[PDB]
């Protein structure tokens, strides 16, 4: 679990201290919550004061239960008009998030509706002419729907809150959220759940929302999770280039990618695996970026077996699959490791690698698996793609 | 001549041969419309965000690929007709359309169950009942382990269609708008060989098993 890191140090460890209706806590308590969450400590107090908040959260029922929180805390009960729009990236989501809801607005008389369609667009849609509820959540397509259809107002509302928005701009929502947000009215409290946090979502917030209250939860975004990592004594330097020859002999090998820590020696293992007919493709930094785009396009055809290449750090490689890669020289920490090996998003958890480790590597790094703090099975003798 | 935006559907539409070049940029831009700057390349276009280097404005339809995971282009975003689709380069890479239905880019390691799992909560898959169908455009590399692409298990009807030869080579998938969802999406290989001509990539019909 990462640390949490705000730019707000208010912090409030109970639903007394919170200044919600007394209604609001009978049904907050009636449900079963007793002490806030981490998140909830940091987020709940500046959204119902007002600001743009945006919450780095892990989904549950206690995340959904920060917004829920906060929309129901601003409603004017009186005002029979949609005053806060949820969007979700799922129906089921948004399914949920309705129930929350409404057992938490039980005791105070808050409307909440879910835009599902399912089997209902034409049903569902004489609830809406009859009524305008304080609470809409849906899915972006099915919402911005009802916005051009006017079924649903955006008149009255000004509470904005984007669900799990690394997800919804995965399943290709940016648009439907642009343009829904185009509708809304000038000084829209924006609201942004996420679990991820890369360049697209931060865009958002970007366009979306002023002066923000950031609360995150810096974590490794690579992981080794699922990646078999084995090692390999190669005693000495010198015998390297023999075990890796060695090993294509053992082994099935489609394609892989080996890691050098000089550009001195990607040249020297280049020329040499030319010499003993191997299909290989080099890299290195000194390189400019449409020629290395040209040497990528080789290896990710099938022009090249084999891709030589350097730690970069700054710049990730442009590989998909391959059936293995091999730390020929082993990176020099921790960062380096999970940059070389490391997979990013939650499927496809598979992998392999293959460090090399002469005797010099052991002097100066004890034990592998203490020194990158990851498990390293010594190789086997039989087989593993 | 033609602005390069025209040149390309001319290429996809005749079966011409015409390679496209991507900015790893592009990948940071979620699926959607997305302006960008069409540049000359060698025989072929290059695509990036840079408006320098002869480059000619244009809005497509953009589907990255992002490691670990599935990128869905939603059929809403489907209207403008003969504009631009395009998604990153295929390489291990799986793509599956639906006829007036979402397109899913697939990460190469991802589990057929996996994803098929993921791909069921989206509205349209919803829409679509056991044991009714659907047209159904599938692309796959050739000789990849079945485990990371068959559907066998979920849909009846023909078998997917394929790019590469033993799990090697690139695949890149293109397409034009040709109404309200609806779209024509072509295709092309890069191998050893060099680089193959555009191709129609079909939409066959497929019966919904669970």
């Amino acid at each position: 679990e990462g640390v949490i890191e705000s730019n707000w140090n208010e912090i409030v460890d109970s639903f007394d201290d919170m200044n919600l209706s007394e209604s609001l806590l009978r049904g907050i308590y009636a449900y079963g919550f007793e002490k806030p969450s981490a998140i909830q400590q940091r987020a709940i107090l500046p959204c119902i004061k007002g600001y743009d908040v945006i919450a780095q959260a892990q989904s549950g029922t206690g995340k959904t239960a920060t917004f829920a929180i906060s929309i129901l805390q601003q409603i004017e009960l009186d005002l029979k008009a949609t005053q806060a729009l949820v969007l979700a990236p799922t129906r089921e989501l948004a399914q949920q998030i309705q129930k929350v809801v409404m057992a938490l607005g039980d005791y105070m008389g808050a409307s909440c509706h879910a835009c599902i369609g399912g089997t209902n667009v034409r049903a569902e849609v004489q609830k809406l002419q009859m009524e305008a509820p304080h609470i809409i959540v849906g899915t972006p397509g099915r919402v911005f729907d009802m916005l051009n259809r006017r079924y649903l107002s955006p008149k009255y509302i000004k509470m904005f809150v984007l669900d799990e928005a690394d997800e919804m701009l995965s399943r290709g929502f940016k648009d439907q959220i642009y343009d829904i947000f185009q509708k809304l009215n000038s000084n829209t409290q924006v609201v942004l759940l996420s679990a991820t946090m890369p360049s697209d979502v931060l865009e958002v917030t970007k366009k979306f929302m002023r002066d923000p209250i950031r609360i995150l939860v810096k974590k490794e975004e690579l992981t080794l999770e699922g990646i078999r990592q084995f090692y390999i004594n190669v005693e000495r330097e010198e015998w390297k280039l023999d075990t890796l020859c060695d090993l294509y002999e053992t082994l099935t090998i489609t394609q892989a990618v080996i890691f050098i820590n000089t550009r001195r020696k990607v040249d020297w293992l280049t020329e040499k695996m030319h010499a003993r007919d191997f299909t290989v493709s080099a890299m290195h930094g000194d390189m400019d970026q449409k020629e290395r785009d040209v040497i990528m396009r080789e290896f990710r055809s099938g022009s090249s077996r084999v891709l030589i290449t350097t730690d970069l750090l700054a710049r990730g490689i442009d590989v998909q699959q391959v059936s293995l890669v091999i730390n020929y020289d082993l990176p020099t920490n921790r960062e380096n490791y999970i940059h070389r090996i490391g997979r990013g998003g939650r499927f496809g958890r598979k992998g392999v690698a293959i460090n090399m480790v002469t005797e010099e590597d052991k002097r100066t790094l004890r034990d592998i698996e203490t020194f990158y703090n990851t498990s390293i099975e010594e190789m086997p003798l039989n087989v593993a793609d | 001549p033609n602005s390069l935006e025209a040149q390309i559907r001319q290429a996809m539409k005749t079966g011409s041969t015409l390679t496209i070049e991507f900015d790893q940029a592009l990948n940071q831009k979620s699926p959607g419309t997305l302006n960008v700057f069409l540049h000359p390349a060698n025989g072929g276009v290059r695509i990036d965000l840079d408006s320098g280097n002869q480059g000619e404005p244009a809005k497509i339809l953009w589907l990255p690929w992002k490691q670990g995971e599935l990128q869905t282009l939603q059929p809403g975003s489907i209207s403008t007709v003969d504009m631009l689709f395009f998604t990153y380069y295929l390489s291990g890479s799986k793509v599956f359309a639906g006829d007036g239905g979402p397109v899913w880019h697939i990460d190469a390691p991802v589990e057929a169950n996996q994803f098929w799992r993921r791909m069921s909560s989206d509205e349209w898959m919803e829409d679509w009942e056991v044991g009714t169908d659907r047209q159904v455009a599938y692309l796959h590399r050739a000789g990849q382990s079945d485990s990371l692409w068959n559907l066998s298990a979920y849909l009846e009807g023909a078998a997917p269609s394929t790019y590469g030869r033993d799990n090697l080579g690139q695949a890149v998938v293109g397409g034009i708008v040709t109404g309200r969802q609806q779209m024509s999406l072509y295709q092309y290989a890069t191998t050893s060989s060099g680089s193959s001509a555009w191709s129609p990539l079909t939409y066959t019909l497929q019966q919904r098993k669970q």
